[PDB]
């Protein structure tokens, strides 16, 4: 959503990685209305194999923080979202090879753009919605346990995460 | 520098933010939902608790519980999950460097603020803490020092009469009938038309009905005579699956139990003659200043026509020469919070916190002497 | 290293292959034919069972039996011949070094998967095993985690409603009407024109008729009025012996029993108000996400016009504000296998196998706990 | 002289008779079956509806519908056929000269008794009428005026707490899990052994299974451990065609959903902490007189061992000094009728009927005021 747009590009490794994945997802989102650089189905398959690789690197970066936490009572909200991005990229790898062979065997007339490439957008919207919870669950585990030995070796202060305080709620209406 | 936190943790809703502002930064429901179905996909699981706003988009597979019932915290393990959610996950602050101002209803058990003063110090490690009464904070948000405060929330309602900054503790009345007991009456009253809402995720749908279609009639036994002669009051509401329900005279019979609590089997009096019985327990010299300053706070006091109805009923009880003015601000849902950001950002208040070293000489009984 | 096998042993067709791929390496029919005639030449004989593909090139001297009827394995000595055929003779692997992922319909007998566990461990000696549900694997292969899956195969059709990886087992419906009961209805409906197919080897000819000429009419009572007024719907088919048959209104009367099962004497409702009566047994919050994610799987859902007919019949039952999207992929015959290659090649799945060491401390009743 | 009729028209069974007797004169099932097959013989036809007892001898060619589902009459043309059958064809009376006492569940729609009043006056032309609640008439039949009545029927179960002839309507709880939802759980639970019952005429065979072999375990997690260690719990039942089925631990897993309603997918609590949660909503002075007088009524409360199980589960919730006595009479299936014959034959009751003269100044809305 617009929460990723509120983050700054000069952050640490996880913020600059989750900013690139929302730029790929924004190229597949407007393809449902046809206002993006991806013109036909054959570019959506190349982008879905790209967001499944960048999303497979935050499983690596997210597990360098999950093992440095001292007790097992705080990483339960972090490993629960690291196992969801293990599934959503395995679907994006295999259901892009499947839709490449259907496009190759039956031709280009079998795929229709919209309502045919929606099996890759729906599996990528669920990857992005489970990777902004992986940023937020890793921001908590990096500042709640900052002074412990092991977490400071990653060099992740609270100022490196460029997330601001939220807006004021409306009083009336 | 070191701006204080103000966490007004009522029943039903949690409002938090920074002291000195005019609006809360975090308003989310106070529910902790756990899944009740069987998970088939691997990975979809290992997350056995959803707190706040993410347990209402994902209701329909969860069982929603409230940790605070009737103003009293009943589940002390699900209440720590909400305080952990409103500091790190919602406000994105660190509690080790901000003092927090909590908020409690009057006439509560003394082991309810004796455990709030233990969790904030020994688990969240705040530098300072203070527990304030709800209806004394909704007088700061009106610009008054005198008045009588009807604070109708989700768990309890209470009247606190205050004159010149001096509270009268013998005239503080408290009802346990509030906005949650109007939802559970609306589920029972809607079975007369066929709609049966049962589950804990279906009580959030009938709660969103009463926030949109319910209103207080100015004369109940006249409005019940025009709801039967015609269909001029029936309004339609669309359920989450697309079904359209139609509600007639159940629109004003639901907030009428605040004025006639015999509908739900309670013996006590309505909110119009429990705010008059607490006026008549004050001194005679200050009753003229409480009749004119009648502050209404809380979210349950936001029905369309609850100020025009309540002014009609206290006028019929008070003597005919006293003028009666009911002050209902348009922002009265957040009045308990706005006075919390006024009190915690004061210059005189900064010597009244309960510091962490003061918690070491005493026990958790320090909060009874300083608050 | 040690790539898993994914053997979807459905009725009527066996699809096997390796986990992590995108297409099965082995698709052959699930028949075991035995010769019924008298062998005169010495040498032709001493071979009393043909399995799979060579029992259809050599039919006409064989009687063809199906070991799995209605999703339940009826012949346990002929099912071992198909598993022996699909490992050694068809996939050319050794089962002693590959773990296999079997596949079963919901609401089957518990002694059906208790004997698949006993056979793979005590006869084929696999290192690990797992038995999955069919309609949960056709959501893996569809890019979703929420949705309702109509999986129409050869023995059974079943609906499994799933919301965010959480299944609702009280809303799982199952019909025994499937594709093999449309072959036996086409044999009876073709006798009105004179063509009489009788034998077990003549049922594979009328099965190839319905895969080529049968379709689903969008309006049945209008299509029967234009099938009799003109002859624009008739199409010809050539038998294996050179004869040409002509089929008129039996092209759409054969797949119409999925929507009107009173043609075969069944009392059950169609597949358009079985997929709706299982949505309306789910909770009200998740019904908007099951109307829009309506996955169709299996081979019997491949008639021309079964998606445009089914959108017509749920929009006549669902409320008028819900939008209904039916997801019919072009490769929906192999959807149950592709989600089996997804699940077995998963990084987090590799602790959910039923290992051979686990099979010794329990009996064959371990498959009920772990699956 | 002009002895009144008492028609307890429950879901699943209709009990009728004369007021003042000790037993009903007419007990027949509440089904209206219509033929679904093709009639070939001339004369054997022209009869499109069988009601009551001859729609169970002639089932197997019929489709059996229930006009009352969950205590609410869904089919108003099929319900006129059962009232016409129970007056003329079964009781052999003329309804123009007998006043009838109908019977309704609590917390029903208000247009349910507004159409029983319209049909009994404008079609059957009775001189007088009265509609009573079910669970108050099962206190007349026990010789009590105080107590709490669990009335488990076929559509609904409900608790009505009554102290000295004064009912507490804020503590009346109502479930929709009843005996018909244990038949539909027995159909699903029996597919694990191979037996599949599908049709509406096959749901009456699995209903006769649970009336003969089903019982309530005293300790469920111990009985499930001795049902698997041996075969001392299995009992055989013979189908109408001579086939013998064998049922093991499905004898006590079917009535266990009354105490654990999470089996059939419902969220709400069991019947042991619904009859306790409605005790704890009454006044504290009358709770000692409701723990000792615990009336159990209806047909679903007739499993062998539901009284010894329910005393085990309320004494684990109630305080340790209150003694708990559960009063299950041996004739508790007809308790709602016997109190109907007690009330309608009373000397004081004879001015509380709704006469046909009173029906003319009002509409059908007179039944809400006089009942
Ligand atoms: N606009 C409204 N109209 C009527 N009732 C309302 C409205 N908004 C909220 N309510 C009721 O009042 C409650 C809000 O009270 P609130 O002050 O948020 O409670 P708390 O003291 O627990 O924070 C809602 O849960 C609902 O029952
Ligand atoms: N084009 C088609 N039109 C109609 N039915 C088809 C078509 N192709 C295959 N079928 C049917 O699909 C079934 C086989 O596909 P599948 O669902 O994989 O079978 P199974 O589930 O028994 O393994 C058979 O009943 C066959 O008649
Ligand atoms: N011996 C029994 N054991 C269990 N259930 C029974 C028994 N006898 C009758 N029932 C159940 O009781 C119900 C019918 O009795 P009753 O309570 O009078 O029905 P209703 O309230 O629908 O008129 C059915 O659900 C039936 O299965
Ligand atoms: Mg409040
Ligand atoms: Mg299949
Ligand atoms: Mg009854």
């Amino acid at each position: 959503d617009a929460e990723v747009s509120k983050w700054d590009d000069s952050g640490n490794d996880i913020i600059v990685l989750a900013k690139q994945m929302c730029m790929i997802m924004m190229e597949m989102t407007d393809f449902t209305r046809g206002k993006g650089p991806l013109k036909n189905t054959s570019d959506v398959i190349s982008a879905a194999k790209k967001i499944a690789e960048a999303g497979s690197r935050m499983d690596k970066l997210g597990r360098t923080i999950a093992d440095h936490c001292p007790d097992s009572a705080c990483k339960q909200d972090l490993l629960a979202y690291l196992q969801r991005i293990a599934l959503y990229c395995h679907q994006l790898n295999i259901c892009s090879k499947v839709k490449a062979e259907v496009q190759n065997l039956g031709g280009e007339l079998v795929v229709s753009g919209v309502d045919s490439a929606m099996s890759l957008i729906q599996a990528a919207k669920n990857l992005m919605n489970a990777v902004v919870q992986t940023v937020k669950a890793s921001y908590v585990a990096s500042t709640k346990y900052q002074k412990s030995q092991g977490m400071a070796s990653l060099n992740l202060p609270a100022v490196s995460w460029k997330m601001k305080a939220p807006e004021k709620k409306p009083l009336v209406k | 520098e070191t701006t204080a936190l103000v966490c007004d943790n009522g029943s039903g809703l949690v409002k938090a933010g920074f002291a000195g502002d005019d609006a809360p930064r975090a308003v989310f429901p106070s529910i902790v939902g756990r899944p009740r179905h069987q998970g088939v996909m691997v990975g979809m699981g290992q997350k056995d608790s959803y707190v706040g706003d993410e347990a209402q988009s994902k209701r329909g597979i969860l069982t929603l519980k409230y940790p605070i019932e009737h103003g009293i915290i009943t589940n002390w393990d699900d209440m720590e999950k909400i305080w952990h959610h409103t500091f790190y996950n919602e406000l994105r602050v660190a509690p080790e460097e901000h003092p927090t101002l909590l908020t409690e209803a009057p006439l509560n058990p003394k082991a309810n603020r004796e455990k709030m003063t233990q969790i904030m110090f020994e688990t969240f490690n705040v530098p300072a803490m203070y527990v304030a009464i709800q209806a004394v904070l909704s007088l700061y948000a009106s610009g008054r020092t005198t008045g009588i405060v009807l604070d109708s929330g989700d768990g309890v309602t209470h009247n606190v009469p205050i004159y010149e900054g001096y509270a009268l503790p013998h005239a503080i009345m408290r009802l346990d009938l509030a906005g949650r007991d109007l939802t559970d009456y609306l589920m029972k009253i809607l079975t007369e038309r066929g709609y049966s809402f049962v589950t804990t995720a279906e009580r959030e749908i009938v709660r969103d009905i009463k926030e949109k279609l319910c209103y207080v009639a100015l004369d109940f036994e006249n409005e019940m005579a025009t709801a039967a002669s015609s269909s001029s009051l029936e309004k339609s509401y669309e359920l989450p699956d697309g079904q359209v329900i139609t509600i007639g005279n159940e629109r004003f019979r639901c907030p009428e139990t605040l004025f006639q609590p015999s509908f739900i089997g309670m013996e006590s009096a309505g909110i119009h003659e429990t705010t008059y019985n607490s006026i008549m327990k004050c001194d005679i010299d200050i009753r003229k200043d409480l009749y004119a300053n009648n502050v209404m706070s809380g979210g349950t006091t936001m029905y369309p026509g609850i100020a025009d109805r309540m002014q009609k009923e206290i006028t019929a009880l008070a003597p005919s020469t006293m003028k009666i003015k009911i002050i209902a601000p348009p922002e009265r849902k957040y009045s308990v919070w706005i006075g919390g950001s006024i009190l915690a950002s004061l210059s005189t208040f900064q010597q009244m916190w309960i510091t962490k070293q003061e918690y070491d000489e005493a026990g958790p009984s320090i909060v009874h002497r300083k608050c």
